[PDB]
């Protein structure tokens, strides 16, 4: 459960991401594909080389979804409804992989937001990505 | 893999009584019912919409047979599971694109089926031996991923 | 999310457990200690040998909690609230271990309820134990 | 676990710029803040009430320094981590009763701290090499559990 203080922390940090959200989303996927190569089994149809348009596009769509969730943090299930259907009925990514991407997004943010990534903010971001992952897997069965 | 004499004896003795085809079809069917996202690899198998349809589907039962047959062959080579499953490891990674977490899910479902079929004979120590073996096999199958 | 069919399945299966619930709770912990030896770190003060009365006692307490959850399946967070407080703030069992006891729970029911553990009931029970585990870890942070 | 010569050089080159005592206290404080159930071993350490109290506590800083000092000395033995951490493995299991999932959580917190400290120098490939190392250390410390 996200506390009011967590909500404030996430909104502050995501606000400082600003217009770079899509680049950061793409870097998080590149980081996950290199560190955790079994995640590449869900993208056999992708050119996975560095800077591919497919990876940059995936980055931008995932950033947009996270921005929607930050703006609707009190109503995530309803705001992410279409994405929770798509992941449950069509993509069917095993739920363990959401923890690996969340880790790689946290590394990406740490490496680009030196001033903002304090212990308390790290804790709030980790909880927020765990809650998003929970909403996206809620309709799997 | 390293198993005590007690663990190895427990594994082999129980496996002598398994009907590989029946147990295979039951375990693969339950995998697709219990964790339905695993149905993503089997879109050409027919109707998988309800539990009865999955359990009675002939292509699911044939796939079960196939897989437990290779699992069975691995039980004869417990000292070198990685060398034994190297060719299938590469196949599942490069051609079939299967996330190896699926191997761990099948392993737990297989344990549940053995308990269901054998009852009180599937004791705590017997289960422990089998938990090590299914973990060993999943690790052997994930070894060549890149 | 538990559907009406899931709830019906869980109540019928737990109804057949009946007065054996504590026996089966104890066997699940015994199965868990031998299968996954890392879970023994949370009970250094226990005699963990087969037949142990401390393991029998722990099994009965857990099984009674689960009976309470089945009876309040639409109100689980409030019914298990003291228990979620205890695990979060005092016992502090890492969340990964609730997956291991849930599997061991399921193995124990399969071994004792052959007619009742059908594919559909197995799927409802796994969903119910994941929901219980989610309530028990909801206040950890 | 296996590193290419390239991965080894990347790990060692970055570790030469690390202040082990500072990094140790920051990773171990963040472990206790971000995953607060890991505070269960440290009731004797005093005030852990808020993130600032945890990060400023001298007993938490002392523990971090001890733990990272051992991690650091382990980096000179990447070809034999199981042999290097064997005795510490036994101690964490038999006497300290630490669930080995805690080692994995520390590993991921340490990778996040290195990214925070090195910024753009912590590239995707350098992270991938450190991910192998922390999984290897965690596996080596869990090896003697029984
Ligand atoms: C923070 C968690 C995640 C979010 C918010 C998310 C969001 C999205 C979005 C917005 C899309 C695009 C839908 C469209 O085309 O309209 C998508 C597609 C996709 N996602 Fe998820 N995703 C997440 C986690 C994952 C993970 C962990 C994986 C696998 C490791 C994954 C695999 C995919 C795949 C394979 C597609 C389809 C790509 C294509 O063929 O274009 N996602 N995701
Ligand atoms: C004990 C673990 C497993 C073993 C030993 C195993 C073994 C096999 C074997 C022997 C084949 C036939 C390949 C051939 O054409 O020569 C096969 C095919 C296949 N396996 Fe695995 N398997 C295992 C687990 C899994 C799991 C858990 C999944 C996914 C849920 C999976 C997905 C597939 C698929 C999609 C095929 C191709 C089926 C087709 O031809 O349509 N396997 N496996
Ligand atoms: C279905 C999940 C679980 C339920 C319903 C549950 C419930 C309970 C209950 C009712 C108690 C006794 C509290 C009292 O004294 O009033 C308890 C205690 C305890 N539980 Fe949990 N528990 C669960 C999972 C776990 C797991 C997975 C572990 C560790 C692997 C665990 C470790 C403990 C410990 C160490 C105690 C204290 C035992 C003692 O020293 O007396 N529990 N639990
Ligand atoms: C990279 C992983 C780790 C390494 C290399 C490591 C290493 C060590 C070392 C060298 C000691 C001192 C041993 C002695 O007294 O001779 C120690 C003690 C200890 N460690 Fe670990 N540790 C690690 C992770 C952890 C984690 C994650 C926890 C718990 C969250 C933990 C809990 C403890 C405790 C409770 C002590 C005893 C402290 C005392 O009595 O003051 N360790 N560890």
């Amino acid at each position: 459960m996200l506390s009011p203080a967590d909500k404030t922390n996430v909104k502050a940090a995501w606000g400082k991401v600003g217009a770079h959200a899509g680049e950061y989303g793409a870097e998080a996927y590149e980081r996950m594909f290199l560190s955790f190569p079994t995640t590449k089994t869900y993208f056999p149809h992708f050119d996975l080389s560095h800077g591919s348009a497919q990876v940059k596009g995936q980055g931008k769509k995932v950033a947009d979804a996270l921005t929607n969730a930050v703006a609707h943090v009190d109503d995530m299930p309803n705001a992410l409804s279409a994405l929770s259907d798509l992941h449950a009925h069509k993509l069917r990514v095993d739920p363990v992989n959401f923890k690996l991407l969340s880790h790689c997004l946290l590394v990406t943010l740490a490496a680009h937001l030196p001033a903002e990534f304090t212990p308390a903010v790290h804790a709030s971001l980790d909880k927020f990505l765990a809650s998003v992952s929970t909403v996206l897997t809620s309709k799997y069965r | 893999m390293h198993l005590t004499p007690e663990e190895k004896s427990a594994v082999t003795a129980l496996w002598g009584k398994v009907n590989v085809d029946e147990v295979g079809g039951e375990a693969y069917g339950r995998l697709l019912v219990v964790y339905p996202w695993t149905q993503r690899f089997f879109e050409s198998f027919g109707d998988l919409s309800t539990p009865d349809a999955v359990m009675g589907n002939p292509k699911v039962k044939a796939q079960g047979k196939k897989v437990l047959g290779a699992f069975s062959d691995g039980l004869a080579h417990l000292d070198n599971l990685k060398g034994t499953f190297a060719t299938l490891s590469e196949l599942h990674c490069d051609k079939l694109h299967v996330d190896p977490e699926n191997f761990r899910l099948l392993g737990n479902v297989l344990v549940c089926v053995l308990a269901h079929h054998f009852g009180k004979e599937f004791t705590p120590p017997v289960q422990a031996a089998y938990q090590k073996v299914v973990a060993g096999v999943a690790n052997a199958l994930a070894h060549k991923y890149h």
